[PDB]
């Protein structure tokens, strides 16, 4: 997209993920992680986004907890309108909602709850 | 059709699942195509043809067709090496008998096959085909025909290679006896089977069948349902593990024994 | 000594079946069990 | 049995003395690894010194046996150096007599026979060394053959040397499923990586000594710093 | 070192056996871990006849054990049960039991609520190791 | 020294009247991977097992069957390096003697030469005998074939035999199953079965090496060819 | 197979196994063992449910070695300049003590 | 990781359903000083020795 996968967002994504590491937790801080994730959503539309969210999931990118918060908000925003049947695809693709690792966590439980509602 | 064996083979595999039986069948004519006397290329296309024909075979009932093909490939295969000849022929035959088929028709093919196997001189391969016969014959109710062949066979297996077969010849033999209805002989046949069986590890199913037949004697003729139930359970377990239809019949028997004992 | 064993085994099958008197099928079966021990080296 | 001044057949099934050669074959801390591709065959070694009153421009453990053939040696220094000299003469002679190039494999088999006799003598011991032969044949392509001084030699898909061989083997197997998917340099990179994990040392420009055999050349060359640093930099980018 | 102090103890066991077991109602069961130095007349019949020794496991036996434990870790279609069976060389029953308890312990630390192939292989090695280059047979 | 050392042998007469070193070599033999031989009369079958133990290998590199001549072949049980060396000296002797003459090799004469080299080492010291046992397999005309050679220095004729681990047990299996007229294809089926019974770690078309002597002597089987037989009866 | 002093060896060993063999469960009870050379372990210890974990010594890396030297040097008195790395080089095969 | 974690939660182990550790062994050359390695540990765990 114009500045989505060819300027601010993408360049910033590559430098951070190197800084953060997938082999470590927090060395950056969560703020940059959240900011990138909220910006990428704003940057692009529904068809582009789904491919992008899955990519990010490949890499660890901080705490189990940190990632879970970021994924949860994005699910919340996609929950509307015609955007709802494409959402079904995304939530299924990511495993941390049909799967636990640390599952005394409320955010994951909610996202499952929602899937049942669908 | 296509201009190559490779392209045609791939396209054919998908046709049965997508459209229907008729489309995959037309491609199988590689069998009556690119024939030689050398048979370097011709054998390679036959190996592909056996698998494609099996895929087709249950739905079509092409049992009759298969028969023409089985004879037809035979002098071709002999040519390149005896071992492949032996292998394609045996492999096809196993495929054939799985399906619903006429016994008479099958028995002619197996019968010619025995002669084919002598020609080169195989007691390894010949012994195996003779086994298949005892199983086909019993169903047709040529019980008498089964008894003699089995007696001759029991002597051959004993002395020669491969130890495992011997138990099967003994299992088929007791079945022969059961239908004739003279009870002691059958009780005695199974005991022999248990002896051989214990020596090496044998699957649950082989053993389980023996126990159904021990069971047949106990409930239906010695009326000792308590004991018969114990045999049926074991048999029931052996069948469950590898999945067989036999389990439902064993399940009937396990219920019946309780009713006879007079306990709802 | 190993003949004695054949007799001891024979009793076990019959007991398990809850029979009063031991028969030829069992007695043979026992011989068979002891014959397998002899077969192995 | 009596190892004391003779060596005999024993119920042990091996010899205490043969095991002892297997066991201590390094008295330093070098480790080595070799991988085979169809693009290269690479051996990765170390450079280490105890002081700097010593030179390092003649110190090496990679030998150029001949143009086509290369040999890295794991063994006692005295024994490694001797064997090379013996080999150098035998190869040359094979070239003279036959008029044709000596196969890599052929040398390993010939040398093996010389080892074996010494195993029969109770008046002389076998040399203590494991010899890894690497080369580029035009008759099966590149070839990687390891010898051990029991008289055993075999060709492998890749192998490792030093005292931590088994540990290196575990990485190797994972890797060895896919290795024909590596291009030229990317072979080299992975090769660096598996020694760095075992040994637990992120290398430095004067600690490493990569030797590569190159297909479509009869070259065995030890790589220049610029190329060696280019790789090292390359793994940083994936970290 | 001694054979007297223990002697009176040993006599008494013989006395008791003889005192009863004609209106049998009490069983006697023995366990040993160094049965290389029993008494000859600890074995004289009319005192002991069955000796049951521990065996190697069957392929099918290993499987059963594996089927029971996995139920607890929570299955996946990622893992295959079969590979776990295929990997062994048919070692003793203690060893097969040993690994199954261990695999669960690795998994919790890795923070998982499912199951992964890799921890079984780490766990598998931990018990198995000792291996060294040997054999001149064909080495 | 360069001529000093042990002039007399390590092996020595005992008040037992046995030869210690010799006794040990039966053990040395024992350790070998499973071997068999079947004589198909018109044919000959020899078979063995390649154990495998490192996934890291190449091709089917070294064998355990090497052709001495175009008519006789050896396979063995015992120590591998010894085998390579044993083959080289003999191989040299077979060609030189039977190119003086143009007659083709008689079987017994090879046996006589292998045994002598084995025996001289028993006579002399400094060097120890080899600790291998060989199966000399050949074909020629209507002659008998299939012969066995000991690290002892002794030879015997056989119709069938087995080597390697659990040699006595396998031979007892072999004894019962092997009788009368058989076929070259048939003999192969049996040998695989007898090897499987001795031990199977697995069998693939690369755990097995089978070679035969039949049409025009020794011929090496393709990997596919053997695999056809595995399917022909597993 | 004495019972000289050796009967006591058997007495203690048997006790260790008896606790495990029991209906006791080390419910929150932790065990740490120290052994100089391992070769006298029982066949019941290989199985967990007594000695679960057996950890080895590990010989320090040069970066560990630097750290250890550094923490030692630090309390005590010194000049103003020490090349730490040079000493790291000479040193190998030691533990912190 | 072995010792300390069971003390903090059995609960985490419990959900999975897995038996936790009882004993741990340290062996080798007493280059640390046998007793020193252990003693250093005792301090960290801060429990009833």
């Amino acid at each position: 997209a114009k500045e989505g996968r060819l300027q601010e967002v993408i360049e910033t994504l590559l430098s951070l993920e190197k800084q953060t590491r997938t082999a470590s937790d927090m060395v950056s801080t969560s703020r940059i992680l959240v900011a990138v994730v909220k910006m990428c959503y704003e940057a692009k539309e529904w068809d582009l986004l789904n491919e992008n969210i899955m990519l990010l999931s490949k890499r660890r990118s901080q705490l189990k907890q940190a990632v879970a918060k970021m994924v949860q908000q994005c699910c919340t925003y996609v929950e509307e309108i015609t955007d709802l049947p494409i959402k079904l695809r995304l939530i299924d693709t990511l495993r941390m909602v049909t799967e636990g690792k640390i599952y005394v966590e409320i955010e994951r439980a909610r996202l499952t709850k929602t899937l049942a509602t669908i | 059709m296509a201009a190559a064996a490779v392209v045609e083979f791939q396209r054919a595999q998908s046709l049965l699942s997508t459209d229907r039986e008729a489309s995959i069948d037309i491609l199988h004519s590689i069998v009556k195509r690119d024939i030689q006397e050398n048979d370097e290329e011709a054998v390679q296309v036959k190996e592909q043809s056996i698998l494609e024909l099996g895929s087709l075979l249950a739905k079509t009932g092409q049992a009759a067709e298969l028969g023409g093909l089985l004879k037809y490939v035979r002098p071709f295969l002999n040519s390149i090496s005896k071992a492949k000849a032996a292998r394609l022929v045996r492999s096809l035959l196993d495929l054939f008998l799985d399906m619903e088929a006429a016994t008479g028709q099958e028995v002619e093919l197996c019968l010619e096959c025995i002669e084919w196997a002598k020609s080169e001189k195989r007691t390894f391969l010949r012994q195996a085909l003779e086994a298949r016969l005892v199983s086909l014959y019993f169903d047709t109710k040529r019980y008498q025909e089964a008894l003699h062949l089995g007696s001759q066979l029991l002597r051959e297996l004993k002395k020669m290679d491969d130890k495992a077969l011997l138990v099967e010849v003994q299992l088929l033999e007791s079945k022969t006896y059961h239908a004739l209805s003279n009870l002691p002989k059958a009780r005695a046949a199974l005991t022999s089977a248990r002896t051989t069986a214990n020596a090496i590890y044998c699957p649950p199913k082989l053993q389980a069948t023996l126990d159904m037949q021990s069971g047949i004697i106990h409930a239906a003729e010695e009326k000792d349902w308590k004991t018969a139930y114990s045999y049926f359970y074991e048999a029931f377990e052996g069948y469950d593990s590898i999945d067989s239809p036999k389990a439902i019949t064993s399940l009937k028997y396990m219920l019946l024994c309780k009713i006879m004992l007079n306990t709802p | 000594a190993e003949v004695k064993g054949v007799c001891t085994e024979a009793g076990m099958y019959a007991l398990r079946e809850r029979r009063v008197h031991v028969t030829q099928e069992d007695f043979e079966m026992a011989v068979a069990k002891v014959m397998q021990k002899d077969s192995e080296k | 049995g009596f190892d004391r001044h003779i060596t005999i057949f024993s119920p042990e099934g091996r010899l205490y003395q043969v095991e002892y050669a297997f066991k201590a074959i390094n008295q330093g801390g070098l480790t080595s690894v070799a991988v085979r591709g169809k693009d290269c065959a690479v051996i990765v070694t170390q450079k280490k010194v105890p002081d700097k009153l010593l030179d390092s421009s003649t110190v090496t453990h990679l030998f150029k046996i001949t143009e086509n053939i290369g040999c890295v040696m794991t063994g006692m220094t005295a024994d490694s150096r001797s064997q090379v000299q013996r080999a150098r003469y035998e190869a040359a002679n094979w070239k003279y007599k036959y008029g044709y190039e000596i196969p890599v494999d052929m040398l390993c088999k010939r040398i093996a026979d010389i080892s074996q006799v010494y195993t029969q003598n109770a008046e002389m011991r076998p040399l203590g060394c494991c010899m890894i032969l690497i080369g580029i044949d035009e008759e099966q392509g590149p070839q990687v053959y390891k010898c051990d001084p029991a008289g055993y030699y075999c060709g492998f898909k890749a192998t490792a040397a030093g005292v931590k061989q088994t540990e290196s083997t575990s990485f190797l197997e994972k890797k060895v499923k896919k290795k024909f998917d590596w291009t030229f340099e990317q072979t080299v990179e992975t090769a660096i990586t598996c020694l760095s994990t075992v040994l637990s040392i992120d290398f430095k420009p004067s600690e490493i000594e990569v030797g590569v055999v190159t297909v479509e050349n009869p070259k065995f060359r030890i790589l220049t710093e610029a190329e060696i640093d280019a790789h090292l930099v390359a793994l940083a980018e994936r970290d | 070192g001694a054979d007297r102090e223990v002697q009176r103890i040993l006599l008494e066991l013989l006395n008791q056996m003889d005192g009863f077991d004609q209106n049998v109602n009490v069983k006697v069961i023995m366990a040993t871990n160094r049965a290389d130095t029993l008494d000859p007349a600890l074995l004289r019949p009319g005192r002991l006849d069955r000796k049951i020794e521990f065996p190697l496991p069957d392929r099918r036996q290993k499987r059963l054990i594996f089927s029971t434990i996995t139920s607890k870790m929570n299955l996946s279609e990622e893992v295959d049960l079969e590979d776990y069976v295929a990997r062994p060389d048919k070692i003793s029953g203690a060893d097969i039991n040993s690994i199954c308890q261990e695999s669960g312990m690795l998994a919790v630390r890795e923070n998982r609520y499912i199951v992964l192939a890799k921890d079984f292989e780490k766990a598998y090695k931990t018990v198995i190791k000792k291996d060294e280059q040997e054999h001149e047979f064909y080495k | 020294m360069a001529e000093r050392g042990y002039s007399f042998s390590l092996t020595t007469f005992s008040p037992s009247g046995k030869l210690v070193q010799i006794e040990y070599a039966l053990a040395a033999v024992a350790g070998g991977a499973p071997s068999v031989g079947i004589k198909a009369a018109n044919g000959v079958v020899l078979a063995t097992e390649k154990k495998q133990k490192s996934i890291l290998y190449d091709e089917r590199s070294v064998h355990k069957v090497e052709p001495i001549t175009k008519h006789i072949g050896l396979v063995y049980s015992g120590m591998g390096p010894d085998y390579r060396v044993l083959v080289h000296r003999a191989r040299k002797l077979a060609q030189q003697y039977y190119l003086v003459y143009q007659e083709p090799i008689p079987t017994a004469q090879l046996v006589q030469r292998v045994a002598s080299v084995m025996q001289e080492y028993t006579q002399s010291g400094g060097v120890r005998p080899f600790g291998v046992s060989l199966l000399i397999c050949g074909w020629n005309e209507g002659r008998p074939y299939l012969f066995q050679s000991d690290p002892s220095g002794a030879y015997f004729a056989w119709k069938a035999t087995a080597m390697g681990k659990n040699y006595v047990n396998g031979k007892t299996f072999l004894e019962k199953r092997y009788n009368e007229d058989l076929e070259l294809e048939d003999a192969i089926h049996t040998a695989i079965l007898t090897l499987k019974e001795s031990f199977e770690g697995q069998m693939t078309e690369d755990n097995i090496e089978v070679g035969i002597c039949n049409e025009a002597g020794f011929r090496r089987l393709t990997p596919t060819e053997v695999k056809d037989y595995l399917a022909a009866i597993a | 197979e004495g019972t000289s002093a050796d009967r006591e060896i058997q007495r203690t060993l048997m006790e260790l196994l008896n606790q495990m063999d029991g209906f006791d469960t080390l419910h929150r009870v932790k065990m740490i063992m120290a052994t100089n050379r391992p070769d006298t372990l029982d066949p019941a210890l290989l199985r967990p449910g007594r000695l679960d974990r057996k950890i080895h010594i590990d010989l320090p890396n040069e970066q560990a070695r630097l750290d250890i030297l550094k923490i030692h040097a630090g309390p005590i008195t010194k000049h103003g300049e020490i090349d730490y790395e040079a000493i790291v080089k000479l040193s190998d095969g030691f533990n912190g003590a | 990781e072995v010792i300390e974690l069971p003390l903090t939660n059995p609960e985490l182990f419990q959900r999975v359903g897995i038996i936790p550790p009882k004993g741990c062994l340290l062996y080798g050359p007493p280059g640390t000083g046998k007793t020193l390695l252990a003693r250093a540990v005792a301090s960290q765990l801060d429990c009833n020795f």
